């Protein structure tokens, strides 16, 4: 039989060597971590370890100069012979490339730059830069600093000096010409101005500068040209081989990932250990063992098999999320109506933009791999519109109505004049019905508080957990008196007296040392609340911008106004979305109140595990 | 947390590795003795 | 599974060098018989010489 090696935690012992029991590997023994010391990697291990390394990075090096990067899923298994054989030739190929690209390029802008001053220069004393008699010195001047450079030259050389300078669209390049032997006094005299001799780079720099300006303006045409092929050359060899090196590339990681396994298992870094076998047979099989509500679901099954503490499923926050989230959208003019469309973009696929291809063939901003995973989002996003243009008729309710309000169906003018959601009696309806399901998540998240302390068995967050419940009761209580008065609540008046000693009561039991800071629980409850009172009236508010953005803010209403309006409502749109998008992270501020606050969920704190936020992202 | 794993196959490979030595030993010394009792022969031979 | 057996792959690496040494405690006697034997070929010859000597000598005495 084939030796395998296995690792998990201490925590899962009995979960981890039930699952590996059934899943192929047989005769599961664990192991000590003083047992698993004396087993590291011998130098030779080691060797094959820093070679598998120079492949992977020596991929990573030919791949990056060719062209883009792309790490596919796909190895191609190989030799170590095999493998370096592979990447030695097109290593050296492309490093040769783009050492000529390089120094083309660098030669080119060097030339485009100083062309025309040497040749205007070289011009000006043409065939007496190569004369011992005549010394010339190059040098660049500005139509500012001539006239002090000309005085300072004529002082210090006397008129025996020869001063010329010839244009090229801007300054002058300038020369001056003096005698042999007077080279030290011509400058000094440049140097005091704070002028200075021009010279280039290389053997041109050295050259005549007949010689110099010749050979740039040669440069500046064969350059451009013979880039061109070097390039296409790089260009083809990227084309047929990039995956090549791809495939080395995925192997060579997962070959340095598994002697990198073995050395950390043999240090006893991992705390809970088996050793087992398994037939050749078994190998393969140990490694394999309505669409809104079921989708994401069957994600998650994956996370309800690896729990962590006392902690219950991540799975109650997805249906909480569903109707909050759907009740942001709730136009029907311009607002729900405008974002249908935008759905269809991302659920289907747009060439409206640049960075983004053809989304049918996961071609995104997006990494192109992550474009593939966010495919089960972008429905969750499709469901949202659809359900939000059902929720834009439930808004259509208090506005539509050809008797209970002053505005019709669609009047003949223009769609929609004066909203009609103003009314006072209308408004703080909705907002109740609202309020409503926060307070069912105040209770569903402080009940499996209580049950994670009893079946993680702290009693410390089971008496804390049990006795914060309280005062959600105190809390709707006190409300009622107000929102009935005394014409209803006075059912709860002398209940909530007592419900203020539940708070305490049993919070008291577990001491604790900040009897103050039992305000900020209070403080969590009042949110949801408010949270879902906002989720209402902000969602509302949406449609109350859409007023003078598509109906009625020109003259008294008229056929006019239909196309008029329109000038107004695009600029209005990005502004409209931008504060739309802050309600739709509502459900998402709500759930972290309680879920990193350890309210039957994983968080509480830090800890491994990611926010729901990012679970979401890709499902 | 089975420390009956590592203990038994530590204690089969120590007994592995001792009759290593044992056989290795149990060698050295008879061809030493074959050689040194051949040539015995070889002067009680010679001298003969 | 393999515990036991675990120690019969070890006990096959070193049975290998244990013979790799019993076919050089045979290379070690075959040179060893082949020096103890020219060391009375050597004998042999120069006992001849002086017994050929002996009676060389003997009959010029005669």
């Amino acid at each position: 039989m084939e030796k395998l090696v296995l690792a998990g935690p201490k925590g899962r012992a009995k979960e981890l060597l039930q699952s590996l029991q059934q899943a192929g590997v047989v005769h599961l023994e664990t192991l000590r971590p003083e047992a698993l010391s004396a087993y590291q990697l011998s130098p030779e291990e080691r060797a094959e370890l820093r070679r598998w390394e120079a492949v992977s990075a020596g991929a990573e090096h030919t791949l990056s100069l060719l062209g883009l990067e792309a790490e596919p899923a796909r190895p191609f298994p190989e030799g170590l012979e095999a493998a370096e054989k592979a990447l030695s030739p097109i290593q050296a190929h492309a490093e040769g490339l783009t050492r000529q690209k390089q120094e083309l390029e660098e030669e080119l802008a060097l030339a485009q730059a100083y062309l025309e001053p040497l040749e205007r220069l070289a011009a000006l004393a043409h065939g007496l830069d190569k004369s011992p008699f005549l010394r010339v010195i190059p040098f660049l001047l500005t139509e500012k600093e001539l006239p002090l450079v000309e005085e300072a030259l004529r002082k210090a050389l006397e008129d025996r000096y020869l001063l010329a300078h010839e244009a090229y669209a801007g300054g002058v390049p300038a020369l001056v010409v003096v005698h042999r032997k007077e080279v030290d006094q011509a400058k000094a005299a440049l140097s005091r101005a704070g002028v200075a001799e021009l010279r280039l780079p290389g053997a041109l720099g050295e050259l005549p500068l007949s010689e110099a300006a010749r050979r740039l303006k040669e440069r500046a045409e064969a350059a451009p040209r013979e880039l061109s092929e070097v390039r296409q050359h790089l260009a083809k060899l990227a084309r047929e081989s990039a995956s090549t090196l791809q495939s080395l590339w995925t192997r060579a990681q997962d070959e340095v990932a598994r002697l990198k396994a073995l050395e950390e298992l043999a240090s006893g870094r991992f705390g809970f250990a088996l050793l087992g076998y398994v037939p050749v047979k078994a190998k393969p099989k140990v490694e394999e063992a309505n669409p809104p509500w079921v989708k994401p679901f069957e994600l998650l099954v994956s996370f309800l098999n690896t729990p962590k503490y006392g902690t219950f499923d991540p799975t109650p926050v997805v249906p909480i999320f569903f109707p909050f989230w759907f009740g942001m959208i709730v136009g029907d003019i311009g607002y729900a109506l405008l974002f249908y469309l935008v759905g269809r973009w991302l659920s289907g696929y747009v060439k409206r933009n640049e960075p983004l291809v053809i989304d049918l063939f996961a071609l995104k901003l997006k990494p192109p791999v992550l474009a593939k995973l966010v495919y089960i989002l972008n429905w969750m996003v499709f469901w949202t519109v659809v359900w939000g243009l059902i929720y834009g008729e439930f808004f259509g309710t208090f506005l539509e109505h050809l008797g209970v309000f002053g505005t019709p169906e669609h009047p003949g003018l223009i769609p929609i004049l004066i909203h009609r959601i103003d009314t006072a009696k209308t408004a703080n309806l909705l907002i109740l019905l609202s309020v409503a399901f926060g307070v069912v998540m105040v209770f569903a998240g402080l009940i499996l508080r209580a049950y994670l302390g009893l079946k993680h068995r702290h009693m410390a967050h089971f008496w804390e957990g049990v006795g914060y419940l309280g005062g959600l009761l105190g809390i709707l209580a006190l409300a009622a008196s107000y929102l009935g008065n005394l014409q209803a609540g006075w059912l709860s008046a002398l209940m909530y007296l007592g419900f203020g000693v539940f708070l305490l009561s049993v919070v008291m039991s577990s001491i604790w040392l900040m009897i103050p800071e039992i305000f900020t629980q209070a403080g969590h409850i009042l949110s949801h609340i408010r949270i879902y009172a906002v989720g209402a009236a902000g969602g509302i508010l949406a449609g109350l911008l859409t007023d003078v953005g598509f109906a009625m803010a020109e003259r008294l209403g008229l056929i006019g106004v239909l196309l008029g309006i329109v000038v107004a409502g695009v600029l209005h749109l990005l502004i409209l979305l931008l504060t739309t998008l802050g309600h739709m992270l509502q459900p998402i501020r709500l759930i972290w109140v309680e879920f990193f606050t350890k309210f039957g969920f994983y968080e509480e704190n830090g800890r491994p595990y990611r926010p729901f936020k990012s679970v979401r992202e890709t499902q | 947390g089975l420390i009956k794993s590592l203990a038994e196959k530590e204690k089969q490979l120590l007994e592995r590795l001792e009759a290593a030595k044992k056989e290795a030993e149990e060698r050295v010394k008879r061809a030493e003795a074959e050689a040194k009792a051949l040539l015995e022969e070889a002067e009680a031979k010679a001298k003969a | 599974k393999l515990e036991a057996i675990l120690s019969q792959e070890v006990e096959a690496e070193i049975q290998a060098l244990l013979q790799e040494a019993e076919a050089k405690a045979e290379a070690v006697k075959r040179e060893a018989e082949e020096k103890a034997k020219a060391l009375l070929q050597a004998r042999e010859r120069a006992l001849e010489a002086q017994y050929r000597a002996a009676l060389r000598r003997a009959e010029s005495a005669g």
